[PDB]
């Protein structure tokens, strides 16, 4: 409908509206009018994406500032869902206003999801797709073909047609979801990737991952095209701290350094060949480096660095080269002795946990290498690779690795740590030493986002506690509130199972994963659930080796044979193509009434993004708490830094992370208040963690279900599914769970 | 911090914690009749062809319905066939079970209640087993409803107590074929809301989600049957507006037994077909000489009442002056039923009829509205 919040005409694309949705819109408009940070959890079920999209389009069109809108999600599954909801909302707004207004909206992802080249489309890696698409379109190949038309080098017609048509005429006005965008670019023979990369400054909305905002290696080009005074929305912003961690984290193995030695030797051979043939490119590169010209001063806009900048752009050094790495051979020797120093550093029999300052002091006392030449390592290496004009870059990837490590550990000294450990897996017979350069402070990658932008929306369906995140990230909110979603009848039934059918306490600790009693209890409850679940299951466990051991044990003991009678069994696979095939197989088996059970990682690919609405999720079997591996040294480093700086207890953060992964798994089952589904939690340690739960989840959890065994939980589920199968009374839900236009107007008059 | 025994006694005697009792039930009665206050003559499917799909599976061995699911469903299906032939005699009925992964047609489509009851009691003896498949049952129903004429409505009922169906092919193609063949489907599941059955009921019945019903207890199942006997209202876009040629046979009377045209057996009675003078055993049956739907006036008589649904009797306010002390149709004295002297007069048991302004009691209302189908007040009015 079309209603007013203050002076804002809101074109809601549904004939009805939830009350929680409208109070959410009131709070969001208050936040936008005030300006600043805000953390709000909007319960899953109720429409979240379309409501934000409606308020942002109303705010952008109506207000004379016309600030652009930034919408950051976690996966392009959710980005595509948002684009589809935006397509519906723009169709509604065009229908109501009678015209298609001036509006641009696109989603943003990698080349691998946006490559229409028929030859380079079967590659299993995005890196090889990027290196080929650069190789032909760095501009070196085009000018070579201009100079030599008989050259065997090839160009992508999809990119070359983009030069013919004007920038603003790449697409017609409106929204293009990735399916529609790929269909249009297939019809028009265009590259969608370069189109999206060129519409960043022109789109009213651009939707990209947290990687395209937090990780500077790809966000460096993105953030230069967006508006500083733009409204930013963080959707599903509950694992954004994890993304901030991996944005500034790094790992290297001894195979990587062996390939680094091989790449350094190949680079030495290549530079010897260049010095033999033509040293003029080396010469003018040398004088450009003497002049102090940086990489961006010499690299063209249509080409990218060979190794991307791993650090924040505000943390980069604006001064010239120190000159030690200015010559090509000098830089080659410099990087080779980097490789040998780090190789020497791996020969150790215990854990090394030292600060970057301690590492650089050990560096400067073992070799003569300073922080400042390392702070230009990636830039110098990328410039050298560009000026060498090497045809293949397959052998130089470990050079990217070592340049990234050098720049990352040089520029950064606080909030970071280096972990050198001899057994990368403790099950390996032969020692395989590892180094881990980790980012202790998760607030670093989100700090320039808060510095640049003014109005920030942080939102997850299941984020709890609300004040936990202003502690881990140094920012201040203007308001935090959690909504209790109201029901005519209780649509969701959460349980806690603490013991099996024989009242033996069940636990998912990794040391007791092979307990026959606990595994047998788990098999018993899943068999009974598969006997009583109508449509479909998703089942979450803590770890991948946990499914491997436990389904090996039930397949040995014949539980899964009995499961095969009722539902088709689907398991998450590390091959994400096979995992997506299993996912669509599961959805097909849920659609036709075949019945299916999905076994997944609670911290994995299926847990994020993928929603099990309606028949896709009816019972959410939570086997155990998805705790991380505590003995992993990186997690202990997390806990130590949080306790030292932000005064957060180790068990508190451990439990919080485990149950927030549990909660993001639980929130994928409800879409709409007509959707129903239970969230059963099978571990003895969930019983003490109700106070941490999401508030809409917490109000649905009764006192009687805090400690149940299998059988009365099964009876409660049976009664619940008999209850929600009944047709509800519209008079029971006419104005208390959903509002029409008249109910919303009446409540607006009551509030006034 | 002690054991469960060392705390306290249960105090079960103190657990029980302890004229306006009329209103506490009668306001519930108003709330129950609130859903039934809307009534209008819907055009419904009068000539019907029902396919009763029966689950015959290991899920029918479940110990939730007494004594198993199988016996209660088979006896309630016997009851359903009896009452449906008592309310819709001109219809043609086929019975099918779903057993061992194949849809077993246990009786052909027919207008004989007795043969279908015999088929049901024959299936009553056997043990339900196998994994049920919906798609086989819907394909069999599609086959058997193919010779059904355009005027006769194609209808299918399924009692699917299982939760999963294992189909040999795509069931959505079968759903599209049934929608294309204008076959309306109502599904009566026993355990939960199966999504494929929900989609089947929505698509086959023109977007209506109210045709997928799940019981709550023992009595609600019989409620599902006795509102399943009702003719379904047809959609406005359905144009099967035809004339149907049928004749009225006369009961022949003879002391000499003669060969009936249907069975070739000696029957003293019979009904001579007006088109070709052929005798049959039972009515309403088709004439097996000239394919004529031989009937009685009683068979269409049983179906007039759906076309004239009685408007619900509106109970008079207690404040307004009552018309008479006794009821109209049974002249039972209306109970004074005064709660107290301060409790005043509540729940006046007089049910007015809007077309005749005649009051009726509660027993008269609950007799006139389903057993009778006329208002005696509307008939005493000299129009
Ligand atoms: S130019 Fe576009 S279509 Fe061609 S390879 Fe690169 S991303 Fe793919
Ligand atoms: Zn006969
Ligand atoms: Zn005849
Ligand atoms: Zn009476
Ligand atoms: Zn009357």
């Amino acid at each position: 409908m079309k209603f007013y919040i203050d002076d804002l005409p809101v074109l809601f694309p549904y004939p009805k509206i939830y009350p929680e949705q409208y109070n959410y819109m009131c709070d969001i408009k208050k936040t936008l009018d005030v300006g600043g940070n805000s953390i709000l959890e909007m319960p899953s079920g109720t429409g979240k994406t379309v409501s934000l999209l409606s308020l942002t389009i109303a705010y952008q069109m109506h207000y004379p500032e016309h600030r652009k809108i930034i919408y950051c999600s976690r996966t392009m599954s959710e980005i595509e869902k948002a684009l589809v909801e935006l397509e519906n909302l723009m169709d509604y707004r065009t229908k109501e206003l009678g015209y298609q207004e001036d509006f641009r909206g696109l989603g943003l992802t990698s080349r691998k999801n946006l490559c229409l080249h028929p030859e380079v489309s079967k590659e299993r890696k995005g890196t090889v797709v990027d290196e080929k698409c650069r190789r032909m379109t760095n501009g070196q190949a085009k000018r070579k073909l201009e100079e030599d038309p008989e050259a065997n080098v090839e160009l992508c017609e999809y990119h070359e047609n983009l030069y013919n048509i004007e920038v603003e005429d790449y697409l017609p006005k409106g929204v293009f979801s990735f399916e529609k965008l790929l269909k249009y670019c297939e019809e028009k023979t265009l590259c969608p990737y370069f189109i999206v990369r060129r519409m960043i400054s022109l789109c009213n909305i651009i939707i990209y991952s947290y990687h395209y905002l937090l990780d500077p290696k790809i966000a460096e080009r993105v953030s230069n095209e967006v508006s500083k005074d733009s409204i930013v929305i963080f959707d599903e912003a509950h694992n954004i701290d994890n993304v901030c961690i991996e944005s500034l984290s790094l790992d290297l193995t001894t195979d990587a350094l062996r390939r680094a030695t091989r790449g350094a030797n190949a680079l030495d051979e290549r530079i010897s060949e260049v010095r033999k043939v033509d040293s003029q490119k080396l010469q003018d590169e040398y004088e450009k480096l003497v002049q102090g010209l940086h990489s961006a001063d010499i690299l063209t806009d249509q080409e990218e660095p060979f190794v991307e900048t791993p650090v924040l752009p505000q943390d980069l050094l604006t001064e010239a080269i120190p000159g030690n790495i200015r010559r090509a051979e000098h830089f080659v020797s410099f990087l080779k002795r980097l490789i040998e120093y780090l190789k020497t550093r791996m020969k150790v029999l215990h854990v090394i946990s030292e600060t970057p300052k301690s590492f650089l002091q050990h560096l400067k006392q073992l070799t003569f290498i300073e922080r400042k030449p390392l702070r230009f390592c990636s830039e110098r290496l990328s410039l050298l690779v560009r000026t060498l004009e090497v045809t293949e870059v397959e052998d130089f990837t470990a050079l990217k690795d070592i340049a990234t490590f050098a720049t990352l550990i040089s520029t950064y000294e606080e909030g970071f740590l280096l972990i050198i450990e001899p057994y990368e897996i403790e099950n390996a017979a032969v020692p395989n030493p590892i180094m881990r350069f980790t980012c202790l402070d998760a607030s670093i990658a989100i700090k320039p986002v808060f510095e640049r932008f003014s109005s920030v929306i942080i939102t997850s369906g299941t984020i709890s506690p609300l004040d936990m995140y202003p502690r881990m990230l140094n920012f201040k909110t203007v308001l935090q509130k959690s909504y209790a979603m109201t029901l005519a009848k209780k649509s969701f039934l959460p349980m806690i199972i603490t013991k099996g059918s024989d009242q033996v306490a069940i636990s998912s600790r990794f040391e007791i994963r092979n307990d026959p009693s606990i595994v047998r209890n788990y098999g018993s409850m899943l068999v009974e659930f598969a006997k009583i679940t109508p449509d479909g299951m998703v089942v979450f466990f803590p770890s991948y080796l946990y499914m491997e051991s436990i389904v090996s044990m039930w397949q040995t003991m014949g539980i899964l044979d009995e499961v095969w009678k009722h539902k088709l069994i689907l398991v998450e696979t590390p091959d994400a193509q096979e995992t997506s095939l299993a996912l669509e197989t599961y959805r097909k088996a849920c659609s036709n009434g075949r019945g299916a059970i999905l076994l997944s990682v609670a911290r994995g690919k299926v847990s994020e993004g993928i929603d099990f609405d309606h028949q896709y999720g009816r019972t959410v079997l939570m086997i155990g708490i998805p705790f991380q591996y505590t003995e992993s040294r990186i997690l202990k480093a997390r806990l130590e830094f949080m306790r030292e700086n932000y005064r957060i207890r180790e068990n508190d953060f451990l439990s919080f992370d485990a149950m927030r992964h549990a909660a993001q798994c639980l929130g994928r089952v409800l879409r709409g208040k007509d959707d129903y589904g239970v969230m059963v939690l099978a571990d003895r340690r969930f019983s003490r963690k109700r106070s941490q739960l999401p508030k809409w989840i917490a109000q649905g959890l009764s006192d009687a279900d805090l400690n149940l065994s299998t059988d009365m939980a099964i009876s409660n589920t049976k009664q619940f599914l008999r209850t929600m199968a009944q047709p509800t009374d519209p008079k029971d839900q006419e104005g208390v769970s959903v509002w029409s236009y008249e109910d919303l107007i009446k409540h607006q008059n009551s509030r006034k | 911090g002690g054991y469960a025994w060392e705390d306290e006694i249960k105090r079960s005697w103190d657990l029980v914690k302890v004229m306006a009792s009329l209103v506490a039930s009668i306001v519930e009665a108003r709330k129950k009749r609130t859903a039934k206050k809307n009534i209008t003559p819907y055009q419904r499917g009068i000539i019907r062809s029902l396919i009763l799909t029966l689950d015959c599976s290991e899920a029918m061995l479940e110990k939730d319905l007494r004594p198993n699911r199988h016996a209660m469903i088979i006896q309630y299906a016997i009851d359903f066939v009896h009452e449906f032939f008592d309310q819709n005699p001109i219809s043609q009925m086929g019975i099918i079970i779903m057993r061992n992964g194949l849809a077993q047609l246990v009786s052909q489509v027919s207008g004989n209640p007795q043969d279908h009851i015999d088929a049901l009691k024959s299936i009553r003896k056997q043990e339900p087993k196998g994994n049920p498949s919906l798609q086989n049952a819907l394909e069999m129903a599609r086959g058997l409803l193919l010779p059904v004429p355009a005027h006769c409505t194609r209808e299918v009922l399924i009692v699917f107590g299982s939760l999963s169906t294992t189909d040999p092919g795509d069931i959505h193609q079968t759903i599209d074929s049934l929608v294309s063949e204008k076959i309306r489907v109502k599904v009566l599941g026993l355990s939960a809301q199966v999504a494929i059955c929900k989609e089947l009921c929505k698509a086959t019945n023109y977007g209506d989600e109210s045709f997928y019903k799940i019981l709550l207890d023992e009595t609600h199942l019989k409620e599902l049957f006795n509102e399943a006997v009702t003719p379904l209202p047809v959609n406005k876009i359905n144009k099967g507006f035809t004339l149907v040629k049928m004749g009225f046979p006369t009961r022949i009377f003879e002391d000499t037994p003669t060969f009936c045209s249907c069975h070739s057996k000696l029957v003293y009675g019979g009904y001579f077909c007006p088109n070709c003078h052929s005798k049959v055993c039972s009515l309403p049956t088709v004439c097996p000489c000239c394919d004529l739907m031989l009937i009685l006036s009683t068979h269409l008589a049983r179906s007039y009442h759906h076309l004239m649904p009685l408007k619900t009797f509106a109970e008079v306010p207690t404040t307004e002056k009552f018309r008479s002390e006794d009821c109209f149709s049974c002249q039972s004295r209306f109970p004074i039923l005064k709660n107290h002297k301060n409790g005043k007069l509540l729940t006046s048991s007089r049910y007015r009829c809007e077309d005749c302004k005649q009051e009726f009691c509660v027993d008269c209302d609950v007799f006139i509205h389903e057993i009778l189908h006329n208002c005696p007040g509307c008939e005493s009015k000299p129009v």
